RNA sequence: UGAAAUGAGCGGAGUAUUUGAGCUGGCACGGGCACGCACUCUUCUCCGUGAUGCUCCAUGUUGGCGAUGGAAAUGGGGUGCCCCCACCCGUCUUGAAACACGGACCAAGGAGUCAAACAGACGCGCAAGGGAGGAGAUAUGGCCAGUACUUCUCUCGUACUGAAAGGGAGAUGCAAAAUGCAUCUGUGGUGUGCACACGUCAAAUCCGUUUGAUUUGCCCAACACC
RNA sequence: UGCAAGGCCGGAAAGAAAAGAAUUAGAGGCACCAAGUGGGCCUUCUUCGGUAAGCGGAGCAGGCGAUGCGGAAUGAACCGC
RNA sequence: UAAGGCCAAUUAGUGAAUGCCCAUUAUUCCUUUGGUAAGGGCGGAAACGGAGAAAGUGUAGCCCUUCCGAUGUAGAUGUGGCCUGGAGGUUAGGACGAAGCUUAUGGCGUGAGCCUAAGAUGGACCGGCCUCUAGUGCAGAUCUUGGUUGGCGUA
């Protein structure tokens, strides 16, 4: 035999094929397994590896923040070059908090009708991948984004809430029940803030 | 459905995941919430810190009705005025009336920045948010 | 039918450039083989010559201390400890009548000393390195184990100007020179026969009439009835 | 019609995985169980006792499926499903289902006559 | 093993189901469309009773 | 705006044109040259077709759809009846003049049509012959 | 009834291996430190990022001038 | 068994080529050179067949048996025999072949279910909003206990914190007011950090481009310190 | 104009020589959900109690339990694997 | 004149590395299966030995080539994995004989099982495939109910 103690731990979990029923989906793997394999592009790569996410793992973003990252990303920019495309492997929603908004061309997976009447109105563009794919067929030009994960309160749940240094919420329906004894120095002891490292 | 669950997996494992030394016996912790002083003691304390104990007043006949009190934010006026007013507004001009008891809300809060200038009627309003919306060409107007 | 043809358009010269290559790489290993060759003959001659001035007025010559190593396992994987279980995966000797060459300096000699139990070492000839490369090497190419076949494969895998043939692997190894980690490294573990003829004791030490530890040159002898 | 040659067959196993200890007691059907007690001497693997089954006992691909005749079979009902065998007739042989009766059995027999497809009960 | 759940309040500790000892003490709605059916069919008989009266 | 992409994805695993029997996965569908399942001959599906068929007295029939009547099911299948003397050669170009990835198993089938015909002929013939017995009912 | 031995626990704790300590540039926080530097050092970084907004602000404006 | 035979081995061309051994003319080696480093004997040499073939299968020689049958042959099935191998199943237990418990035979029956509260993972719809329930209205007066339609309400969420009376969250610049002032296309800052853009380097390539590394800009998600 | 701390602008960089002067079947880090188990026993080298024990209690490692196969005629734990 | 005990050999002062036998180990060859797997082909070249050629987690695997692993109680997970009663669809069968039953009836599958043959059996219903649903798989519980049985032509 071989000695390999321990091989399967070094076994890494990832996954190959999507779960959707969604056969709009299906056509949209198809399209870009294809160009992922014959186009030496970094972006087709990561953009078929996204496509076959799971919906948690492909968070929604927002209009507001679209338009923060691509100015930041514009004043630097030559002023004779044509600003990148904003593509989403994802859902993009409205923002309420943030009227004026500059024309911008976005491509996504899905779009909320607030959000769809937002772009055009501010003489931007809404575009799905299988335009993208005729106009940037290896990726020139764009600028890809994510949404946000923290925040969520399944995150803010997660963990011992009792142990030192510890801040997340527990699994409670009544908010006021369990306020006491441990919580506060009066009573026995107080979960402590802070801990180091 | 039940031709999905883990007992058709198991027909044929004499034990059905629950092992042979220790088996699958009625109630070996106690019932319920037993033991949260003695022998769950670690679970409770880690888990749900603040769980035994008394704190504060009482008040023996509560009503809703007389406290409830919603609030909306000045960021987040443009949700109660259509989108054909909003547009037309402007300061030095005419503004738009926003009438909060009528859409559900109490209190006027001051975070953020306002988009869209207007003249907010309210029960109550928060001193930052009441200086903010003068700033930005609006006004509140107290009602009941 | 244009992309057709331009496809054939250029294998043909894929073709002749491929032909054009062999023929030069042909070339160059044999200058290299010459070269090697011509270098092993006068290095033993001089050897032999510096031992007989000495002789003739009675002085005494010493040979330099050797610098490769050869080290076979002997044992199978049951009942050993965690530092030698450690020390054996470190040399890559995961499995009975696995083989590897080691430099001989003092943190190898340090590593060996703790294992001696259950490996069997020695210094190797010439002729021992060119049997096993050229009859039970192998290389690490694409994370995959490759018989060599030809020295096109060797020169790919090395993409050195100091690789190119089997000849240099030999070199380096046997001499002991400045790839020697790099040859090595590239190379999957020697995996050999059983020694015809048998052992003598696997568990007593060579000096008592056993098999294990260090048998010095005489290891050339238990290598040619393995490979 | 001659069925296309391949290589030979082998069959790794011709004997079947009988149940441990059927033969004594009557009410024991034959067919595979996995012994699954604690002391069992097929679970154990003693040396002379029963073998089990396992992935190693699979049949080469290139010859899974092929009959002694060399052909493969495909279940049919009437005569229309013999137009699905037309082209590929070196590789498939027609059965006839078992409650097929015998007036339609003659003209499903007279059409692959005609036709040129083989049929494994015909 | 218990880990981190809520702390469960189900209250079900009264003889609700019934069952061979029991009578229980349940309520379901299976008669629901058949009771809209029969108001929906009871005021237009009535309207036609007190026509022309609202 | 429905594709024949989105269509094989919908009907691949469910259709009344799948035959899937002992392990087999073959094709009733009428308008298929080889009876395999794959979306190439698909040919109730598939924008353009065409299909390689026997006719009365020797003849060799092709059957084309254009791509012109997709939605008008009793104009969609238009015909190229020709006579018993017509070469494999000339139905594979009849039926690569639609569409070129066929030409192969169209001529392949061309060739097993005419063998059957002959083999129809002479089986015909030694039934006629045999039937030289008395019979006690007829039509 | 009450027995007691370390006899497998060092297996155990070697299956995923004992883990390294965390760099000592991650998760150096000040908190609990000598209270007087800590004050001074806070004003410090507070004008440093004065410094640097208004670095930002000039490379913007000779960007946009070139 | 040559359906692309890559051969020092199959083919074409000549007779020479260059491997060693003896013997030959600056530095090294030792206190002269046994012959290290540089510039006659002994062997065969040079050249050649890409895949308009992506995959599978189809190709020698000599006898025996088989000329349509109660045939021959191969495989499968049954029963006996020989040589070898081989403790009784389930269970509790550190330990069962046990002098440890249950075990005469067969048929049919026989054990993780339904409801309710919460959570995580995965599928689907919509999104700063989502969704009822109860009920009504009219298609509608076996089909029809279904399907189609609906307000204004309710509930969860968009804001938290205090025992409570209560209070309630943007940025930059000037400034220092215990409710200051001015602008509003905008990541509060710092370190690490996809893709894209701008240049460089190394390796291979009918050789126009790939495969890696790296500088600078902006850095998405995320983590750390403020 | 010294010292302490946080930053900004520049330089250098056998990217770690030579002296026995490492090696790797050497991809680092971070979460979420949950099972069984919580009666052990044998051996090597240390040992404490006991007259001693196939006795009780411990330290380090390897085993059986959860495992056959090849050897020691036979043997859970010995030798080889 | 060991087939004992200590030491030492390998065909023997001849002149040159291995006397012989036996593993689920080692080397190597063939086949299966699974990967943190690694490459290639997939615009029908033209003409007319054979056929095929699917942009693809999983199949009778889209097709080739290559490399490495494979035992396991309690326990976890996967499976175009097997089987039973009923519902929505679709496609078929049956008095020229449905279900059920019988077997030295073979064939297929690693297996759960599936399919054909014969009945010198039966006499009216029922099979495949995709979805839906559950009172859905037995060798043992001093298990339940029915029927048999050795002891026994015995006491
Ligand atoms: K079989
Ligand atoms: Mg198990
Ligand atoms: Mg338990
Ligand atoms: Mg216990
Ligand atoms: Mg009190
Ligand atoms: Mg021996
Ligand atoms: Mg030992
Ligand atoms: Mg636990
Ligand atoms: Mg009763
Ligand atoms: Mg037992
Ligand atoms: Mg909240
Ligand atoms: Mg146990
Ligand atoms: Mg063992
Ligand atoms: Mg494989
Ligand atoms: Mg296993
Ligand atoms: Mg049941
Ligand atoms: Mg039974
Ligand atoms: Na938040
Ligand atoms: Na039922």
């Amino acid at each position: 035999g071989v000695d390999l103690t321990g091989i399967s731990k070094k076994s890494r979990v990832i996954r190959h094929h999507t779960y959707s029923t969604n056969p709009y989906i299906k056509l949209l793997i198809k399209l870009y397994k294809f160009l992922a394999k014959r186009t030496s592009s970094g972006f087709n790569k990561v953009v078929y590896q996204r496509l076959i996410k799971s919906r948690s793992n492909r968070a929604p973003i927002s209009l507001s923040r679209i338009a923060v990252v691509m100015k930041r990303k514009a004043v630097f920019t030559a002023k004779s070059k044509a600003a990148p495309i904003a593509v989403v492997v994802g859902d993009v929603l409205d923002d309420v908090r943030m009227a004026r908004i500059p024309a911008m061309r976005v491509c996504a997976l899905r779009f909320s009708k607030s959000a769809r009447q937002s772009i055009v109105a501010a003489g931007g563009e809404c575009l799905t991948f299988d335009q993208l794919a005729m106009i940037a067929p290896t990726g020139k030009n764009t600028y890809l984004l994510r949404g946000r994960k923290s925040g969520r309160e399944s995150v803010r749940h997660f963990g011992a809430s009792g142990v030192p240094g510890s801040h997340s919420k527990p699994y409670a329906t009544n908010r006021g029940k369990e306020t006491k004894r441990g919580r506060r120095t009066g009573r026995s002891y107080k979960r402590k803030a802070f801990r180091h490292v | 459905p039940t031709r999905f669950k883990k007992c058709r997996h198991q027909r044929g494992s004499t034990f059905c995941g629950y092992g042979r030394v220790g088996k699958h016996r009625k109630h070996e912790s106690g019932r319920g919430n037993a033991g949260g002083m003695h022998h769950h003691r670690i679970n409770f304390d880690k888990y749900h810190p603040g769980y035994f104990g008394k704190l504060g007043m009482d008040h023996y006949h509560r009503k809703k009705n007389p406290m409830w009190k919603p609030t909306i934010n000045l960021n987040n006026l443009s949700r109660l005025i259509a989108a054909e007013e909003a547009a037309k507004a402007a300061k030095g001009g005419t503004l738009p009336v926003v009438d909060l008891q009528s859409s559900g809300y109490a209190k006027l809060l001051g975070n953020g920045h306002i988009q869209v200038p207007c003249i907010v009627k309210a029960r109550y309003v928060s001193k930052l948010a009441d200086k903010k919306i003068r700033k930005a060409g609006g006004a509140v107007v107290l009602q009941a | 039918a244009a992309f057709k043809q331009q496809q054939t358009e250029s294998f043909k010269k894929a073709v002749v450039a491929r032909k054009a290559a062999k023929a030069a790489l042909k070339k160059t290993a044999y200058l290299r083989a010459r070269k090697y060759s011509r270098e092993y003959r006068g290095a033993e001659k001089k050897l032999v010559t510096l031992r007989r001035q000495a002789a003739s007025h009675g002085n005494y010559y010493l040979e330099a201390k050797p610098k490769v190593a050869v080290v076979t396992r002997i044992r199978g994987i049951a009942k050993v400890n965690p530092k030698q279980r450690k020390i054996l995966q470190l040399l890559r000797l995961r499995q009975i009548f696995n083989t590897v060459f080691v430099k001989m300096n003092k943190p190898m000699e340090n590593m060996l000393r703790a294992v001696e139990p259950y490996i069997a070492y020695g210094y190797p000839s010439l002729a021992t390195v060119r049997a096993m490369v050229y009859k039970r090497g192998y290389l690490k190419i694409n994370g995959q184990r490759v018989k060599i076949t030809d020295n096109q494969m060797i020169k790919d895998k090395y993409n050195n100007v100091d690789i190119v043939c089997a000849e240099d692997m030999v070199n380096q190894i046997y001499t002991c020179g400045k790839h020697f980690r790099t040859v090595t490294h590239g190379m999957w573990p020697f995996k050999l026969a059983p020694p015809a003829g048998g052992m003598r004791q696997k568990r007593r030490h060579f000096v008592e009439g056993g098999d294990y530890g260090n048998r010095d040159t005489l290891i050339n002898r238990f290598l040619a009835r393995m490979i | 019609v001659k069925p296309t040659v391949s290589k030979a067959i082998v069959k790794k196993r011709t004997k079947r995985f009988t149940r441990h200890r059927y033969e004594l007691f009557p009410q024991l059907s034959s067919s595979w169980r996995k012994p699954r007690g604690e002391d069992s001497p097929v679970r154990r693997r003693y040396k002379g006792q029963k073998a089990m089954p396992n992935k190693g006992y699979g049949s080469d691909r290139a010859t899974k499926y092929i009959t002694p005749s060399g052909f493969r079979n495909f279940p049919i009902n009437n005569v229309e499903d013999l137009y699905m065998l037309v082209m590929q007739n070196r590789k498939y042989a027609g059965v006839i289902s078992h409650t097929v009766g015998a007036r339609k059995r003659k003209a499903i027999v007279r059409k692959a006559m005609e036709l040129d497809v083989r049929l494994a009960n015909g | 093993p218990k880990g981190n759940n809520a702390i469960p309040h189900v209250h079900q500790k009264k003889h609700w189901n019934p069952c061979s000892s029991q009578k229980g003490n349940v309520k379901v709605f299976l008669n629901q469309p058949a009771q809209k059916h029969r108001r929906r069919r009871l005021r237009l008989l009535k309207a036609k009773k007190v026509f022309p009266r609202p | 705006s429905h594709s024949v992409d989105l269509q094989w994805v919908l009907v691949r695993q469910n259709s009344r044109f799948l035959q899937k029997r002992g392990g087999i996965r073959m094709s009733n569908d009428p308008f298929n040259n080889n009876g395999n399942w794959t979306k190439r001959h698909c040919g109730f599906l598939n924008e353009k077709a065409a299909v390689v068929k026997p006719a009365k007295g020797g003849a060799i029939c092709v059957t084309v759809k254009d791509g012109s009547s997709n939605n008008k099911p009793r104009q969609t299948y238009k015909k190229t009846v020709h006579a018993a003397g017509v070469r494999a050669s000339d139905v594979s170009r009849a039926v690569a003049a639609v569409r070129p990835d066929l030409a192969d198993v169209s001529f392949r089938r061309a060739r097993r049509m005419a063998c059957i015909a002959s083999r129809t002929a002479k089986v015909a013939a030694a039934r006629k012959a045999r039937s030289e017995k008395i019979k006690f009912s007829r039509k | 009834s009450k027995n007691h031995t370390n006899h497998n626990q060092s297996s155990k704790n070697h299956r995923n291996g004992i883990k390294g300590p965390v760099p000592l540039h991650l998760h150096n926080s000040k908190r609990g430190s000598w209270l007087p530097a800590l004050v001074n050092a806070r004003r410090v970084r507070k004008h440093n990022q004065k410094a640097a907004l208004k670095k930002r602000r000039e490379r913007i404006a000779a960007f946009a001038a070139k």
